[PDB]
């Protein structure tokens, strides 16, 4: 679509590290994961 | 799509010999005399052929 | 901005439309077609089906769909859960007919050409590897595999061995058995109800029935451990809780927000999270902990999700679990439950702010319950939840059989039994 | 009769004397390459062996026995629908490009 | 500046760059030959056939 | 409505001002939730080499306690009402906002004024946040896109405060004192440079009364802004241990208030975006996207129009394996040239449709509208309505796109960032020659 | 041809017509200059002195 997406998708690429509790905060999961794909949008997953 | 400079069979050879050839960044003026030699050769073929038109 | 108009056709299809007069229109077709309808012979069929929109249909070629949706700046997205598949077209309100014809071709007349299907198996690997770059995707996959025997045990992603083997016949059989009218709800934000009815009339007449009746999800109570050495350990520990849309499910939602269900304040301390405070009392290493709620039509999972250092994994898990047991012992004040209710109600109202969120809520409501209820009813259902209901829910989690999934260096991670 | 002329021409063309079908003899441009790429594997393997046998036959300057010749009424235009669909897609791309 | 104007008008496009080069090659050949010839005939003044022809 | 009547029916952003110069702006709806925030004309470009990182440090300490709400108390209050407190910092802007229920707007507004006005900046908290900020610097090192855009800013704006990173170098993180941070807040957190925005179920008169009750103390009614020279230049960090290479190339693009931004955005929509998780692949109208999908030349590419007050970065970022960087450059620059010389009307139409869709879809929810209001009042001094954006898009054609892409792209020196296995990233002269066409 | 024609290709023609005519003038001037074609060169004021 018209908008690029909060995050583009490199497979075979290390994403990001978390070293602090502040960064780790919010990374725990609370809801079942959904998977989303799109014609012209980055694929996303949510938890 | 392709870059015909890299995909075309003749242009691929030319590209790998004089365009995209990786060359040392520090070769001096002394490394010029290769290209001078090949130029001299061409000059000798050019003038000689024109000499051979009258000789 | 008008009122949500909800009707159910004789074919069993639901159509709900809200004309908000927003410049963009969003149309979603919601289907009971998640991976819970796969069996052991067609695992990954629905993942390839999710990737299979924008392939050639009876009414439009693949090039036609791609080019003709991009011409109007439009969007075609497919979002799957374990129980549902939502196909959404979003564009400006002047171009909604083109996008709706595309969407109806995609869902009602798919061709699944053998060469296009065989050229799509590679995105199963790409898509799953991109999802598995998040350590929680595979932990939640393993948690469902270890919590259930058959149905919800199925992954949202294709098994590695099934990649390059999902056939066009599997896709055709799947659409023919799950993409039926009495399993579908067309929901349009920014459209007129008669327009959606005409759309639902020109197509969506597959069988007007219930398709393949999938199995009831059977609680397993197992444990899946994935040693992979990762710097952090992700652990999920759940029990069976309740199916979505019940008093018990609402008590479990209130319990999730009592225990702590994600951060409110950027880089904060999660002060109102009782699980987080319990873990931070003794664990002085970087960590995260939340309560995990997974409600479905016929079952649910409630428990704790922790991220921790490999060395401190056991301490974090024991701390969180003992905080939950303390709530099960009747230690829960009224102020904490009022705060949890406020968190839950504010989160629900904030989820439907966006057109995507409101459309998703209306679609899931039309599938699961076959009726729409306004947020005020949802909020007073949250209000009705009593303290004893929360205390229970916590008791049911504590006394309930546990399923666990962990990933990382698990040398210090406990087992379900210890 | 048009079919008299057609069967006469099919006999005179003489690829049936090599065991070939009509679609085996088509010049392979890009459209035809995609059409052959879209074939089901059994038809592809039949095509490959038929063509290999015909090449083996012409290498010896030989033809098959008349019993083994492709009969005009039994020539399967196996590649025709795939080619028509490939060409339709190309034509659609070009109509878009203008 | 003058060179900004020259670039904006004549150098930015390669076709116009080439046309400027072609017109300049024509006018340069004329002027350079005229100047070089005048220098050569001043260095060799009175010695050349042209300087002395008008006596024969 | 016909999208022309729907644009005309969008609610109007109402703007007022306090005597101290604090602007109050709100877009009202009938939603039961609101977003209310403070947007401040403060960033890293306002920092020099000794203070660089102070604004990020102040954002770090923002919710860790005020003189009225010590430490966790503030957080508790936010969490006790279901609200969400968020903050961010750029090179030019800083924002603190709350997502709350519409009945929580008074408290939310109060919570904001305190936060911007009375942050404790306690030294113990300053040391704890020093440790946190160092760990977050190492976390940001892991993000190749963040690093490549910091590199792009550093080489494009070298010698200027726009080359600075938001977080500053780690040495400044270790050296910043409480006096540094108090000075930063005292010189940059001023009412004339702040905007109190609110989008959602918020009445403007009530928000204005709240701002007059909570913000009226602020500075009534000075160092700010020097232009930042752009430099054609390259910074290449080779690390062949990295699996994929990141390449960012940008020319000097327009600043915020320049109308050229609307055609240029259209042009970027013509080039579009891609990653390997796309449905459309080879059938995409963007030539670069279809070539990248057909040849598997890259894992992703994005166009960008980064704007600052007076300049910006107009370009593209792509991620690819080591053996395809060259191809990705060739097809990208070619697209730029194809737009400068031969834009063509139909793809200008497609790009215009993409831009309208991006603008409308972005403003979905109270939070994007609140950010739009705050950032818009900082960058334009006004909320530009979507009807106006549509008027500016409608006046774009292929002649306009050709002209503006010629003005910004053609025969211009780009700034280039390469990170990773980038041996095949072309030499700067080869890229610079790729910025013009000999046929043209 | 059929794959050609159409508004886009006529627009491309219009777009490249100035460049094409400019290269035509470049080739014209270069050919006039290389062969000293007096048929045109006799009209160029200063170059006129070369003949
Ligand atoms: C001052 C004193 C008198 C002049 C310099 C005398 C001398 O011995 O200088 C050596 C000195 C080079 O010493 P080097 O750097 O060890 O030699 C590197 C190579 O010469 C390669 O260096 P380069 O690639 O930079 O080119 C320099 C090279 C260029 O050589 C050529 O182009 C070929 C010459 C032969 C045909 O010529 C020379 O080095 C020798 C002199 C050639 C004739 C003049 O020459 C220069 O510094 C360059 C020329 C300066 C001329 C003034
Ligand atoms: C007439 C003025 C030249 C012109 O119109 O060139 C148009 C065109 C280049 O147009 P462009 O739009 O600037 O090139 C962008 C391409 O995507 C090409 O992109 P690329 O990245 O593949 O190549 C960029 C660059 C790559 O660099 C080269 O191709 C190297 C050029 C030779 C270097 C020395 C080699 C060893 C001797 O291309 C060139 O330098 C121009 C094309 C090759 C011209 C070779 C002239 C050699 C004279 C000896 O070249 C030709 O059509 C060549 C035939 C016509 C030449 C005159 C007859
Ligand atoms: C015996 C063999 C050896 C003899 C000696 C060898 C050394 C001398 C000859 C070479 C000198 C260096 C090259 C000079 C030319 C050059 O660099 O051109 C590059 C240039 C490119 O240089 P550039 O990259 O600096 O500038 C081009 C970019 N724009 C357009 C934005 C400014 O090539 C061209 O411009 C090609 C197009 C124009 C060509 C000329 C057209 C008119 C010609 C006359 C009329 C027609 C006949
Ligand atoms: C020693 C030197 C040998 C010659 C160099 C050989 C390689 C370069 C020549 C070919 C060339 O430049 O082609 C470029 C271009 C074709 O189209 P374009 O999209 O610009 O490029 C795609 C392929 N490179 O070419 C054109 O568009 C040509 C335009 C007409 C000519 C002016
Ligand atoms: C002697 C001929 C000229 C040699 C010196 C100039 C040179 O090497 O290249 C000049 C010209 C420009 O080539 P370049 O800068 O690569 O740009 C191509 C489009 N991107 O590259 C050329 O090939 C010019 C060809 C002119 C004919
Ligand atoms: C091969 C290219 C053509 C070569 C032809 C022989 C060269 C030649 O004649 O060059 C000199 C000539 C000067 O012009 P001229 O023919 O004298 O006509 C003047 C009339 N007032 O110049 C010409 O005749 C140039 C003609 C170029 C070819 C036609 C275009
Ligand atoms: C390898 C390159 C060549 C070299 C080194 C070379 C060398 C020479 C030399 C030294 C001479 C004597 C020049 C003098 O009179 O003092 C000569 C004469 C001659 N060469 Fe070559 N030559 C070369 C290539 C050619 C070629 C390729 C041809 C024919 C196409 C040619 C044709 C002639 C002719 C006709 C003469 C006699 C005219 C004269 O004496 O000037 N040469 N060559």
């Amino acid at each position: 679509a018209a908008l690029p997406a909060t995050s583009e998708s490199p497979v075979l690429d290390a994403k990001r590290s978390f070293l602090c509790r502040e960064s780790l905060s919010g990374q725990a999961a609370g809801r079942p994961l959904v998977a989303s794909v799109g014609l012209n949008v980055p694929a996303s997953v949510r938890y | 799509m392709t870059n015909i400079r890299k995909s075309h069979p003749l242009m691929k050879i030319i590209n790998n010999a004089f365009i995209d050839l990786p060359a040392p960044s520090n070769i001096s003026s002394w490394w010029n005399f290769g290209s001078l030699l090949g130029i001299c050769l061409i000059l000798q073929i050019l003038t000689g052929l024109f000499l051979a038109m009258h000789y | 901005p008008q009122d949500l108009e909800f009707t159910r056709l004789p074919n069993g299809l639901v159509i709900a439309s809200l004309e908000n007069y927003a410049p963009a229109s969003r149309i979603g077709l919601f289907i009971k077609a998640g991976s819970r309808y796969e069996d052991s012979n067609n695992l990954g069929t629905s993942h390839l089906l999710r990737l299979a929109s924008s392939l050639t249909t009876k009414g439009a070629s693949s090039f036609k769909i791609t080019r003709g949706i991009e011409a109007v700046g439009g969007k075609l997205s497919v979002t799957s859960t374990r129980e549902s598949m939502a196909y959404t077209v979003e564009c400006l309100r002047d171009d909604i007919e083109i996008l709706m014809e595309f969407l109806l071709n995609v869902t009602a007349a798919p061709e699944f050409r053998r060469w296009e299907v065989a050229a799509l198996q590679s995105q199963l690997r790409i898509d799953k590897a991109v999802a598995f770059q998040n350590p929680q995707a595979q932990v939640l996959e393993n948690l469902h595999a270890a919590a259930y025997r058959n149905a919800l045990a199925n992954s949202l992603y294709c098994p590695d061995y099934r990649i390059g083997k999902v056939t066009p016949d599997q896709l055709h059989y799947y659409v023919q058995n799950h993409f039926t009218s009495a399993r579908m709800a067309l929901i349009g934000l920014g459209v007129s109800h008669p327009v959606l009815k005409q759309v639902a009339e020109r197509f969506l007449n597959m069988r007007g029935g219930l398709g393949l009746s999938g199995a009831k999800a059977k609680y397993r109570g197992g444990e899946i451990r994935d040693q992979n050495g990762d710097s952090l350990v992700h652990a999920a520990l759940v029990a069976e809780s309740a199916a979505t849309g019940s008093a018990e499910a609402n008590a479990f939602s209130v319990l999730q927000h009592v225990l702590g269900a994600g951060p409110h304040v950027k880089r904060g301390s999660n002060a109102t999270s009782s699980l987080y405070q319990a873990v931070a009392k003794g664990v002085h290493q970087p960590f995260d902990v939340s309560a995990f709620n997974a409600s479905y039509s016929d079952s649910g999972l409630f428990g704790i999700y922790t991220i921790s250092q490999a060395a401190s994994a056991g301490d974090v898990i024991k701390s969180a679990y003992d905080q939950v047991k303390t709530i099960a012992q009747g230690n829960l004040s009224n102020t904490d439950v009022q705060a949890a209710k406020n968190k839950l109600k504010a989160g629900y109202l904030m989820s439907v702010e966006s057109s995507e969120g409101f459309l998703d809520e209306v679609g899931s409501q039309a599938l699961v319950a076959g009726s729409y209820v306004q947020p005020s009813t949802v909020l007073q259902q949250i209000d009705s939840v009593a303290d004893a209901d929360v205390i229970n829910a916590a008791k049911k989690f504590v006394s309930g059989r546990k399923s666990m999934a962990a990933s990382g260096n698990l040398g210090h991670t406990p087992f379900v039994d210890e | 009769w048009l079919e008299g002329i057609r069967k006469w021409y099919y006999n005179a063309a003489g690829f049936n004397k090599l065991g070939l079908m009509r679609d085996d003899t088509i010049y392979e441009d890009d459209d035809v390459k995609e059409a052959i790429r879209r074939l089901p594997e059994n038809l592809y393997n039949d095509r490959v062996f038929r063509i290999k046998r015909a090449l083996d036959l012409t290498m010896r300057q030989q033809i098959l026995p008349k019993e083994q010749w492709t009969k005009y009424e039994e020539d399967k235009f196996y590649l025709e629908p795939y080619l028509k669909e490939v060409i339709r897609e190309r034509k659609e791309r070009e109509e878009w490009a203008k | 500046t003058l060179t900004a104007r020259l670039y904006s008008l004549l150098f930015r496009r390669t076709s116009t760059f080439a046309l400027t080069i072609a017109v300049g090659a024509l006018f340069f050949e004329r002027a350079f030959d005229q100047g070089a010839d005048a220098i050569y005939e001043h260095i060799n003044q009175g010695k050349l056939w042209k300087h002395i022809k008008h006596k024969y | 409505a016909t999208y022309a009547q729907a644009l005309q029916s969008v609610p109007e952003t109402q703007v007022s001002q306090l005597d101290n110069g604090l602007r109050v702006a709100s877009e009202q709806s009938s939603q039961p939730t609101c977003t209310v925030g403070v947007w401040i004309d403060a960033g890293s470009r306002y920092e020099n080499e000794k203070n660089n990182g102070a604004g990020y440090f102040v954002e770090h300490l923002a919710f860790k306690g005020t003189k009225n709400r010590p430490g966790s108390a503030l957080e508790k209050e936010v969490e006790s009402m279901g609200a969400h407190l968020n903050a961010y910092s750029t090179r030019e802007h800083t924002a603190y906002y709350i997502k709350a229920l519409s009945k929580d707007l008074p408290k939310a507004v109060e919570l904001l004024a305190d936060i911007v006005q009375n942050c404790s900046l306690e030294d113990s908290q300053i040391e704890k946040e020093r440790d946190v900020i160092l760990q977050e610097l190492q976390e940001n090192d892991s993000s190749m896109r963040d690093v490549v855009f910091d590199y792009l800013h550093a080489t494009a704006f070298q010698g200027t405060p726009l080359a600075q990173s938001v977080e500053g170098p780690s040495e400044n993180v270790r050296k910043l004192s409480r006096a540094d941070l108090t000075e930063y807040v005292s010189q940059h957190y001023k009412a004339p440079r702040m905007v109190l925005a609110a989008a959602g179920g918020v009445e403007h008169r009530q928000l204005l009364d709240l701002a007059q009750k909570h913000f009226s103390s602020l500075s009534g009614t000075v160092p700010a802004f020097t232009p930042c020279r752009f430099t054609g230049s390259e910074i290449r960090h080779r690390d062949d241990a990295l699996p994929l290479a990141h390449v960012a190339i940008a020319v000097e693009g327009p600043g915020w208030a320049n109308p050229d931004n609307v055609p240029l955005q259209v042009a970027n929509a013509i080039i579009g975006h891609y990653d390997s998780t796309y449905g459309g692949g080879t059938h995409m109208s963007s030539t670069l996207a279809s070539v990248a999908a057909t040849r598997k030349l890259c894992q992703s590419f994005q166009t960008f129009n980064i704007c600052y007050a007076e300049t910006g970065l107009l370009g593209a970022h792509f991620v690819c394996d080591n053996m395809s960087i060259d191809d990705m450059m060739f097809f990208l620059q070619g697209q730029w040239m194809r737009l400068c010389t031969s834009a063509t009307e139909s793809e200008v139409v497609r790009g215009k449709n993409i831009l309208r869709n991006a603008l409308v879809s972005h403003l979905d929810g109270t939070t994007p509208v609140c950010e739009d209001i705050g950032r818009s009042l900082l960058t334009y001094g006004r909320r530009i309505p979507l009807a106006e954006w549509e008027s500016r898009i409608a006046e774009v054609d292929a002649s306009v796109v050709r002209e503006v892409c010629s003005k910004y792209f053609y025969d211009q020196c780009p700034a280039v960032a390469g990170l990773g296995p980038i041996e095949q990233l072309p030499d700067y002269n080869r890229i610079r020659s790729g910025m013009f066409w000999l046929r043209f | 041809l059929s794959r050609f024609l159409g508004p886009r290709y006529r627009e491309l023609a219009r777009n490249w017509i100035p460049t094409a005519s400019m290269w035509g003038a470049v080739g014209a001037v270069g050919l006039v200059w290389a062969t000293d074609w007096r048929l045109i060169l006799d009209w160029v004021p200063y170059i006129n002195g070369k003949f």
